[PDB]
RNA sequence: GAGUCCCAUAACCUUUGUACCCCAGAGUGAGAAA
C-alpha cells in the first residue's frame, strides 16, 4: 500500500499549491497576517481533505 | 426643448454674431447656423490656475 | 539599477560641462531645479543635466518622469561642484537646462552633445 | 455596504455567502469578478477603517 | 480667455465623439469618462442635464499631436465610438485619455508603452478608466504581448523612434483588422536629423505602400508644432491599387 | 504541409487542425486574402480539436509571462503532449512566435515549427474570428478576461506596490471634514430636540459633544437624585458647577414636557452623533497613522493633516512632485496651508514642502530623517526673521 | 442541398423493406415524410441538439417496429439483407453529426 | 379651466458673527549683507 501513499503525498502538496494561488488573485498578499490566514485556509482545507482519505482506507479490509 | 427661453436664445444671438462684439477680435468667417442639439455649460478652472484664470 | 543613471563618463563629462559655460555666457542657460521643471513644461528645453551626488538625490528625480514623457534627453554628470562652477553661478548647482534656440552660435556643439546622450540612454 | 461586512477581501469571496444580501446570479457574479479584479490589495487596517 | 466662471454653448463636432465649445474663443472638447478629476490638469467643463451633471473635457491642440490634427483638419479619423483602437508610444494619459473619450464605454483602447516611470502614472490613470488595457511592453516585439490584443479597428502610433516604419507595419499584420484605420504622427528631427523634413515624410509613405498600407492623406501639425505630419492610412491586404 | 496551429488565448490554449492548405504561391493575391475575412471560407480551412482553459486568474499571468519569454509552461507541454501524433518526418506545428519555436523543439523533438506569412495568415484568422470558431464551446468572454491579464502583466513588471498608493489619503481627509460638518449639524439638531424639553441644559455644556453624553444621562428632568448628582458630577467636572446648575435648573424650568418616543428619537438619535464623533476620531488617527508611512517628509515638515490636504490639492502625491516650487505656493493658498515678513516665510516654507514631496514620492520606503533637517532648516531662518 | 443526398441514402434501406413484404408502400412513404422533416431540420439554420435527440429517438422505434414484424411476418429472427444493419448505421451517423455540430453539449457525449 | 417636472427641500442680494488677506502667477530668476 506505499503506491497509494505516495499519491496522497503528492497530492497533499499540489492541492495546498493551487488554494494559494485562488484566494489571491494575481497578486501576492502584502499583508502578513492575511498571508497566515490563507495558509491556514489551506492547512484547513487540506486536513479536511486528508480526513476522507482516513475514511477511504476503511473501505478496505486486506489491507494494513 | 421647445421653449427656447430667452436667455439661452440671446445667448446663441451672440455667438453668431461674435464678430462685433470686441474690435480687436475678428475671427475667421463661418455661418453657424443654430445646431438642432446642444447644451450650455460652465468651465471649471484648476485649483492651480486660482490667480491666473479665476 | 542606480537612481541616479544614466551616468556620464569622464570624457563625456568634460564635453557637457564645455556646452554648459559657453550657454551661461549666451544666456541659453536655465540652472537649478525650479527652472529646469519651468523650462520642460514650456517645452523650450534642448536637454536636461543633472547632478548624480545631489544630497539626497530623489530631490530631483521628478526631472526624468518629466524628461521621458516630454521626449527630452537628460544625462546625469558626477559633481554637482563641478557642475555649478562651469554655470557660472557662485553655489552649486543640482540641475541645468539648455533652452532651445535655433539661432544659437553654438548650435553645432550643442547637436553634438545631444547625439552623444541620446546614444547613452 | 452589507457586502464590505460580510467580505472583506476578494479573496473572501470565495468562500463568502451573499445569498442573504444578494439572489443567487448577482452573487455569482462578484464571485467571479472578484477573481479577476483589476484592485490593489489592501492593508487590514485600511479594512477595519472601510469596515 | 477661457476663465474660470466663463460659459459656453457645447455642439457637436463633425467626427463622433469630438465636440466644439463656442463662446468668445472655440475649444475643441471630448466627454469625461470619469468626471470630477483631470488627468494632466486641463480645464473641464460641466453641464446640468436632466438632473445630473455631465462634464466635458478641454483638448489642448499643443500637448496632444492628435488634437492638433482634429484642429488643422483631418477628413477622416477611423477613431470613434464603439471601436477598439491599438495606441502605439502612450508616453502617459495626456493623449490617450483622450482617445477613451471618444470610444467610449463600449469601445477600448490598447496604450502601449516601454519605459517604466511614464508607464506608473499610466497604470494610475488606467484604473480610473475601465476601458483602457496599459501594456507595458516594447512595440518592436508584438509576439510578446499577443495574448493581450484582439483585433483592433484603427492603430494609433505616436512612437518617437527611428525605425517606425518597422514596429507600425508589425503591429498592423498582427492585430489591424483589413480595411482597418491607421494614424501615424512623423517628427522629421526624429527619424533623420541630417535631411529636410519634406524628404523624410516622402520617406515614410514609401514604406507604409510596401507594407501594403495605402496612404490615404497627410496633414502637417503647423503652428501647434513645428515639422510634425500625421498621415493617416487603411490597411488594404486585398490589394492598394 | 501545416498541419497543426497553436494559438494562446487569454483563457487558455486552443490547439487547431489543418484540413486544407491556402494557396501559397498566390499568397498575395486578393482572393486568397478575402477568405480569411469570410468566415464561410476560413472555417474550411482549420477546424478546433482541443482547447484547455486555464484553472485560474494565477496561472493565466504565469502562462502570460512565459509566452512573452518564449518558454514552455506545464500547462502548453501538456496540451501539445495529448494533441500532436508522435512520429523521417516531422509533424508541423504553426506558432505565432519564433522564440517560442526552439523551446517546443526540445520539449519535443519530433515536432517542426513553423512561423512563414503562411503560419501568420492562418493566426490571423483565428484572431479575427475568436469565439466564433470554438463551436459554442465555453470560453468565458474574451474582451473582460484580457482587461484582466492586461493590468495584471503590466503591474507583474513595474512592481507596484499598495505601500507606495495616497489614495487613501486623499480619501480619509475628505471624510475628516464631512464628518466634523455633520458632528456639528447633527448635534446641533440634538440641542434644538432636547432644548424643547429643557433649554437651559443647552446654556449650561455649550460643548456639543459632552451634552450629547450628558443628555444621554439626564434623558427626563424630573429624575433629579443625589446620586444621580453625583453621576452627572463624574461627566465633565464640578470645577465649571454645571452639576450643582443642572439640579437647581432642573428642578424649575419653563421646559415642556415631551413623549418617551420623542424622548426616544433625541437619545437615539444624541446616540448617532456620538458614533461619528467616536469613528471621526478613529480615522484622524488611521490618517496620521498612514501620512507618516506615506509621505513622513512632508507630514513632518507641515503636518499629517495639511500634509494630507496638499496632496488632495494637487491630486496625487506623484502630481505635487511633479509641480514647480512657485506652484506649490499657490496650491495651499487659498486655505492659507503653508501660512511682508511673514510673506517670505510662507514661500519660504513653499519650496521645502516640494523638497519633502519629491523624496516621498520618488523613494521605495521614504524615511523621515531629511523631514526633520529640512524643519530644523526652516526653523533656523523663523528666528533669523 | 446536403438534406436530398442523405434522403437518398435511405432509399436502399426503403426499398429492401417493402421487397421483404415487411412493410407497405404507403406505410414506407410515410416512414420518409417524417425523416424528411427530420433531415431537414437538421441541416437548417436554428438547429437544436433536441433535433438530434428527436431524430435518434425516432430512428430507433422504427428500428424496433421492423424487428417485430420481422417475427410476425417472415417469422425469422434476422433477414440477411442490408435492412438488418441499416437503421443500426444510421443511428450511429446521427450521432457523429451532432457531436460535431454541438461539442459542448456533454448529455449528448 | 389651469407649466410639478428652471430643486421656495432653492437661487441671488443685504445685515451680523467667525477665521484669515492688503505681493506678482505657467510669478520673476542672482543677488543680499556690508
Amino acid at each position: 500500500g506505499d503506491i497509494a501513499l505516495t499519491i496522497f503525498d503528492v497530492c497533499m502538496k499540489t492541492l495546498g499549491k493551487h488554494y494559494i494561488n485562488k484566494h489571491k488573485g494575481y497578486y501576492a498578499i502584502s499583508d502578513s497576517k492575511m498571508n497566515i490566514e490563507l495558509n491556514k485556509e489551506t492547512l484547513n482545507y487540506l486536513f479536511s481533505e486528508s480526513l476522507r482519505y482516513i475514511k477511504l482506507f476503511d473501505e478496505f479490509l486486506d489491507l494494513e | 426643448d421647445d421653449n427656447m427661453r430667452r436667455e439661452v436664445q440671446r445667448d446663441l444671438l451672440l455667438i453668431k454674431h461674435r464678430a462685433a462684439l470686441d474690435p480687436k477680435r475678428h475671427y475667421k468667417k463661418q455661418r453657424w447656423e443654430v445646431p438642432e442639439r446642444f447644451a450650455i455649460g460652465t468651465i471649471i478652472e484648476d485649483k492651480s490656475e486660482f490667480y491666473s484664470s479665476r | 539599477n542606480p537612481k541616479a543613471f544614466p551616468l556620464a563618463d569622464a570624457a563625456l563629462t568634460q564635453q557637457i560641462l564645455d556646452v554648459v559655460q559657453q550657454a551661461a555666457n549666451l544666456r541659453q542657460l536655465k540652472k537649478g531645479a525650479n527652472e529646469a521643471t519651468k523650462t520642460l513644461n514650456r517645452g523650450i528645453s534642448e536637454f536636461i543635466i543633472m547632478a548624480a551626488d545631489c544630497e539626497p538625490i530623489e530631490i530631483l528625480l521628478h526631472l526624468p518622469l518629466l524628461c521621458e514623457d516630454k521626449n527630452v534627453p537628460y544625462v546625469f554628470v558626477p559633481s554637482r561642484v563641478a557642475l555649478g562652477r562651469a554655470c557660472g553661478v557662485s553655489r552649486p548647482v543640482i540641475a541645468a537646462s539648455i533652452t532651445t534656440n535655433d539661432a544659437s552660435a553654438i548650435k553645432t556643439q550643442i547637436y553634438a552633445v545631444k547625439d552623444k546622450i541620446e546614444t547613452l540612454l | 455596504a452589507r457586502i464590505i461586512l460580510t467580505m472583506g477581501i476578494r479573496s473572501k469571496a470565495s468562500e463568502t455567502d451573499l445569498s442573504e444580501i444578494l439572489p443567487e446570479e448577482i452573487e455569482e457574479r462578484v464571485k467571479t469578478a472578484a477573481e479577476v479584479s483589476m484592485g490593489t490589495e489592501i492593508t487590514q487596517t485600511d479594512l477595519d477603517n472601510i469596515n | 480667455g477661457a476663465r474660470g466662471g466663463a460659459k459656453v454653448v457645447i455642439e457637436p463636432h463633425r467626427h463622433a465623439g469630438v465636440y466644439i465649445a463656442r463662446g468668445k474663443e472655440d475649444l475643441l472638447v471630448t466627454k469625461n469618462m470619469a468626471p470630477g478629476e483631470s488627468v494632466y490638469g486641463e480645464k473641464r467643463i460641466s453641464v446640468e442635464e436632466p438632473p445630473t451633471k455631465v462634464e466635458y473635457r478641454v483638448w489642448n491642440p499643443f500637448r496632444s499631436k492628435l488634437a492638433a490634427g482634429i484642429m488643422g483638419g483631418l477628413d477622416e479619423l477611423f477613431i470613434a465610438p464603439g471601436k477598439k483602437v491599438l495606441y502605439l508610444g502612450a508616453a502617459s494619459g495626456t493623449s490617450v485619455s483622450h482617445v477613451s473619450d471618444v470610444v467610449g464605454p463600449e469601445g477600448v483602447v490598447y496604450a502601449v508603452e516601454f519605459s517604466h516611470r511614464p508607464g506608473r502614472e499610466l497604470i494610475s490613470m488606467a484604473k480610473k478608466r475601465p476601458n483602457i488595457i496599459p501594456i507595458i511592453e516594447d512595440a518592436r516585439h508584438p509576439q510578446k504581448y499577443r495574448m493581450l490584443i484582439g483585433m483592433v479597428d484603427c492603430v494609433f502610433a505616436d512612437v518617437a523612434q527611428p525605425d517606425q516604419a518597422r514596429i507600425i507595419a508589425l503591429n498592423s499584420h498582427m492585430f489591424l483588422k483589413d480595411q482597418g484605420g491607421v494614424v501615424i504622427s512623423i517628427k522629421a528631427n526624429c527619424i533623420d536629423s541630417t535631411v529636410d523634413a519634406e524628404t523624410v515624410f516622402a520617406r515614410e509613405v514609401q514604406k507604409l505602400r510596401e507594407e501594403r498600407i495605402k496612404p490615404l492623406e497627410q496633414l502637417t501639425l503647423e503652428p501647434y508644432e513645428r515639422d510634425h505630419c500625421i498621415v493617416v492610412g487603411r490597411y488594404m491586404r486585398s490589394g492598394l491599387k | 504541409p501545416i498541419e497543426y496551429l497553436l494559438f494562446e488565448e487569454p483563457t487558455g490554449y486552443a490547439v487547431f487542425k489543418v484540413k486544407l492548405q491556402q494557396d501559397d504561391i498566390g499568397s498575395r493575391l486578393k482572393e486568397v486574402q478575402e477568405q480569411i475575412n469570410d468566415f464561410g471560407a476560413f472555417t474550411k480551412l482549420i477546424e478546433l480539436v482541443s482547447f484547455a482553459p486555464f484553472k485560474g486568474a494565477a496561472e493565466a499571468l504565469e502562462n502570460a509571462n512565459d509566452i512573452s519569454e518564449g518558454l514552455v509552461s506545464e500547462s502548453l507541454k501538456a496540451i501539445l503532449d495529448l494533441n500532436l501524433p508522435k512520429a523521417k518526418k516531422n509533424i508541423t506545428l504553426a506558432i505565432s512566435d519564433k522564440n517560442l519555436g526552439p523551446s517546443i523543439k526540445e520539449e519535443f523533438p519530433y515536432v517542426d515549427c513553423i512561423s512563414n506569412e503562411l503560419a501568420q495568415d492562418l493566426i490571423r484568422g483565428v484572431r479575427l474570428h475568436g469565439e466564433k470558431l470554438f463551436k459554442g464551446l465555453q470560453s468565458g468572454d474574451l474582451e473582460r478576461a484580457q482587461l484582466g491579464l492586461g493590468h495584471a502583466y503590466s503591474r507583474a513588471k513595474v512592481k507596484f506596490s499598495v505601500q507606495k498608493n495616497d489614495n487613501h489619503i486623499i480619501q480619509a481627509i475628505a471624510l475628516l471634514d464631512q464628518l466634523d460638518k455633520d458632528i456639528n449639524t447633527f448635534a446641533m439638531r440634538v440641542k434644538e430636540w432636547y432644548g424643547w424639553h429643557f433649554p437651559e441644559l443647552a446654556k449650561l455644556v455649550p460643548d456639543n459633544y459632552t451634552f450629547a453624553k450628558l443628555v444621554l444621562f439626564i434623558k427626563d428632568k424630573a429624575s433629579l437624585n443625589d446620586d444621580s448628582l453625583h453621576d452627572l458630577a463624574a461627566l465633565l467636572n464640578e470645577d465649571s458647577g454645571i452639576a450643582q446648575r443642572v439640579i437647581d435648573n432642573a428642578r424649575i424650568s419653563m421646559g415642556q414636557d415631551i413623549s418617551e418616543t420623542d424622548m426616544e428619537n433625541v437619545c437615539v438619535f444624541a446616540q448617532r452623533v456620538a458614533s461619528l464623533a467616536d469613528y471621526r476620531r478613529q480615522l484622524y488617527d488611521y490618517l496620521c497613522e498612514k501620512m507618516h508611512t506615506v509621505a513622513p517628509n512632508l507630514s513632518e515638515l507641515i503636518g499629517e493633516v495639511i500634509g494630507a490636504r496638499l496632496i488632495s490639492h494637487a491630486g496625487s502625491l506623484t502630481n505635487l512632485s511633479k509641480q514647480a516650487a512657485s506652484t506649490v505656493q499657490i496650491l495651499g493658498a487659498e486655505k492659507a496651508l503653508f501660512r511682508k515678513n511673514k510673506g517670505r516665510i510662507s514661500r519660504y516654507l513653499a519650496n521645502k514642502c516640494s523638497m519633502a514631496s519629491r523624496i516621498d514620492n520618488y523613494s521605495e520606503e521614504p524615511s523621515n530623517v531629511f523631514g526633520s533637517v529640512l524643519k530644523k532648516q526652516v526653523e533656523q531662518r523663523l528666528e533669523f526673521y | 442541398s446536403k438534406t436530398r443526398y442523405y434522403l437518398e441514402q435511405c432509399i436502399p434501406e426503403m426499398d429492401d423493406l417493402v421487397e421483404k413484404g415487411l412493410f407497405t408502400k404507403n406505410e414506407v412513404s410515410l416512414i420518409m415524410k417524417k425523416r424528411t422533416d427530420f433531415e431537414h431540420r437538421l441541416n437548417s439554420r436554428g438547429s437544436s441538439i433536441n433535433d438530434y435527440i428527436k431524430y435518434i429517438n425516432y430512428e430507433s422505434n422504427v428500428n424496433k417496429l421492423r424487428a417485430k414484424r420481422c417475427k410476425r411476418i417472415l417469422q425469422v429472427k434476422k433477414t440477411n439483407s442490408l435492412s438488418d444493419w441499416s437503421i443500426q448505421q444510421r443511428i450511429g451517423f446521427i450521432y457523429q453529426r451532432g457531436t460535431n455540430k454541438f461539442p459542448q453539449d456533454l448529455k449528448f457525449w
